[PDB]
């Protein structure tokens, strides 16, 4: 059968942790 | 969206239209009132959220005195508490007690085990305090005497039974909506897809399951009768 | 809910309608009771969490005087204790002995072993105890001779039987409930899919495994029969 | 619960009903004392965790006078034991000998190497000692004359046998329970799942597995008879 | 068959560890 | 057939071990 | 056929080794 | 439980229950003592625990005064030997010699590689000492001549034969105990279902193989007869 | 059957991420 | 069937990303 | 067939190897 | 059917990309 | 067909390289 | 059918890409 | 079919460098 | 069919590059 309002949501959430996880490792440096 | 469109949508998306069929609106209203609260835990006790305004019911109470515990001088002063017994409230979202008017006043709605001490501070003399005791009632605590002449007080929360805070729902305008269907379901829209999956996902494999059908003094599940 | 609600619900889930079923609706209750506690523990022992006031549950008790070992002179001090046996509580909320009013009254109940090694502070001589003792009664120590005096109280606790506490429960206003299927089943509505999904998965398979039906002393299992 | 309703839980999900069936309930009393002491020791022996009271069983023992060795004057000084063989215990819980009242007196349980060199310090030569000897009763060392004199004494421990120590379980207040099946379990519900599905998992498919039918003087084993 | 009662809440669980390892890397840095 | 008492018990405790993991790298910095 | 009393153990001794591995990267920190 | 309740169990789960079977219960005895050792061994080897009292044993020996190498005058001091050959241990628990009465004496259970070079020490020279030597028996030496009058010992450890231990075991108050099948079998209960898993997985399929049943003067079993 | 209009998006969003992982490596060195 | 005017970017987008990945890490060193 | 004599000791050997790393990480720091 | 006028150039460039890692970790070191 | 006589040998030595790495991270620390 | 003419190729580039890669971490030490 | 005088070779050296990547993180410490 | 003259020196080539791998992370400490 089908239905996409449970997987939709759980791969947009994947999607959100593994942006989160890209954007946290971003630095604007120091010491030129 | 009211009880009656979610009902039905179940039911459609089951197909369960005749009159003669196993699985009644009643399996879906059961189904729809765990799962709300199954949804509304699973998304908003991880870490702190806006919890939008769909989730939220009110219900009006009517207060009456009660002693503590009997009618001794000595056995503590008195509380007031909700004539009926109140349903419980889901820790996600944000539980207040209102004197009939959301924008006013302050009744404060606390934990079971907080409300045993509260206003020594003697400044916090004159705040009324709330929980639901053990019995299933709303209990009124307080050091100010004013507190036991209040006679109405509505409760806005995220409440753990859709069914028993609809059924507690203030009246309106036009009056009182009898039947729990024409009353509007405690859910915003971005839960109501899945909400409606889990349960059609919950009763899809039981509606095609065989039965004990052939009436012998037998159980005839085992056969796939 | 009910327990009547959610038996129902599990049997109509597996379609054990006929009465003539080899699983009747006392192996219902016995699932959802073990599986309850099941549930509780694994949500809440990993780490330290909210328990909401659906999980829990209380007792009414009965309190008589008994010699700690037998009536002898130098036996040491009498202990209190609950007229009939108290169902085990589980370590994972807020267990409380009050005296009929939640709000008020301080009797702690503690670990058995602690309770050996109780009271020789100063300030801690006037405080009430409990513990569940190994013979299965609830027993109460003190230093104030006053507590000898008491002689009912209340228990709020996870219980670990939902049934065994279910029949020692307090009186309501209306009076008893006499059947079990019309008290309350004690478990938060957010754990109630999980809780049906394990006890229809228990009883799924089983519902259609084959029967040693032929009267012929003989084992027809290995045959399918 | 008790050692029926654990026992008939295992045969209705195994469907063992018939009394011509190859797997008795004493296969299952077996599969079930052991499976218990495997899951207790899995849960509590990886990292110090806190152990329920429904795990625990509590044995009354008659203790008797015995020579260290023989009657001879230098073979040290004597030593009461229990006059019948004690269960030995698991090293996950909290043992306890106490003279009949748990919340009083103290006789420590310890191991048997310890208890080899135990009393020397000149404050715990008062202290009455504890452990199963290798001949399977449970010793009782110090170095205080007065021990001698004791008669009864109450030991609580998570034992690993459930059998032998429910035979040797306390007379309760109406009287013993004759019945091993209307004892109680010792095993708290979060364990009692697993339990059952490990007990149901070990004997499904023994339960389909052929015999050696025909009394042919043969064995019919590899036919598949 | 089909029940989505239990997979739903480890899938939930299992993108919630995700959600705290992706922001426990969050860091406002210094010595500019 | 099927029984998940000791499957969801072993995912539950998978999924504790991946949570401790997760807060395990927390950390509240200085240095500013 | 089914058995798992082999299987059950070491299922649980694999996620006690993981218990252990997600525990021993707990730091108290130090310089405030 | 004793070796017929695990033996039988095996049996049971297999259903090796007609006479005319392939395999008896010796090999069910054989395979439990080996996979016993082999399981102790695979727990107990890798770091070092608790071993519990139920998989250690004891036995009864008697000892003989012996010549080191034969009655000459300048072959060395005698030797006190068992009578009978001793069982080899696991090192894996706590080997112990002790006179009759476990909580008193210390005569020294060593390897058989350090008993040479032993004693020199002048506070060592009144211990007596033991080790397996390689005609099998166990031997006794010290440098303290009282030695030599000591008559019996008794022997606890995790030994490596079941069976040999349990022949050699120590009388009971009772008395002897004639058969194998009524001795209480050397393994903790948290083991006994791994050891009937690994024992049953090794005689399950053996348990349907094919057999040379032809009586042809030829070989039968390339033709799965 | 047929449909990218979820998937397409979602293939779209994993690359963004992978994107977003490969720049925020880049630096700018110093100390010469 | 076939169509590869999603599969084509999708793939040339991947490798873009691991390209970018790959120069990042690329470095002119110092103090020597 | 079946016979896990040695399958049994190869899964032991392997979660004890998984165990002494594990335990072989735990520290008890200083510098507070 | 058969054609890889797509995939050799893939592969080339995925071949390139690993060419380029691993000749982005050669140097020349100091301080001898 | 069925012999263990090479395959053994080979496990044997893949969990010995496992233990002898597993063994290799162990350290007594100094500086407290 | 068969033709391993970009087959070789490809992993013989494959297995350079991987000798680069590991003649790249090879280092002659100081500080003695 | 079968013969396992290069299949045989292939594993001993496959564990053979892997014996050599876990010897070769051995160090005996310093530092006291 | 069979050949093993083009994977046998790949596999070689393979084991080739780990055990380059394997012996570059060999080091001769100092500082005692």
């Amino acid at each position: 059968f089908g239905s996409g309002a449970i997987g939709y949501e759980f791969d947009n959430r994947y999607l959100n942790n593994q942006e989160m996880s890209a954007v946290a490792k971003q630095r604007l440096t120091s010491l030129p | 969206m009211t009880y009656n469109e979610l009902i039905y949508m179940v039911l459609d998306e089951l197909k369960l239209s005749s009159d003669d069929s196993y699985y009644t609106p009643d399996h879906v209203i059961f189904l729809l009132v765990k799962y709300r609260s199954f949804l509304l835990k699973q998304r908003y006790s991880d870490i702190k959220k806006q919890i939008p305004d769909s989730d939220y019911q009110s219900i009006c109470l009517d207060l009456i005195e009660v002693p503590a515990i009997s009618g001794e001088p000595c056995e503590g002063s008195s509380y007031l508490r909700s004539k009926n017994k109140v349903p419980t409230t889901m820790m996600i979202g944000n539980p207040r007690v209102y004197p009939m008017d959301f924008y006013q006043g302050e009744i404060t709605y606390i934990s079971r085990d907080r409300m045993r001490y509260v206003g020594y501070n003697k400044f916090l003399r004159n705040i009324i305090y709330c929980s639901k005791a053990p019995d299933g009632y709303l209990y009124f605590k307080s050091w100010n005497p004013q507190f036991l002449h209040l006679e109405k007080v509505s409760f806005n929360a995220i409440f753990e039974d859709a069914k028993e805070a609809s059924e507690m729902a203030c009246p309106e305008e036009n009056g009182t909506i009898c039947k729990l269907e024409d009353k509007e379901f405690p859910i915003e829209d971005a839960l109501v897809p899945p909400l409606i999956e889990l349960v059609v996902k919950e009763l899809r494999g039981p509606e095609y399951s065989p039965k004990d059908e052939d009436n012998n003094a037998k159980d005839d599940l085992p056969d796939a009768r």
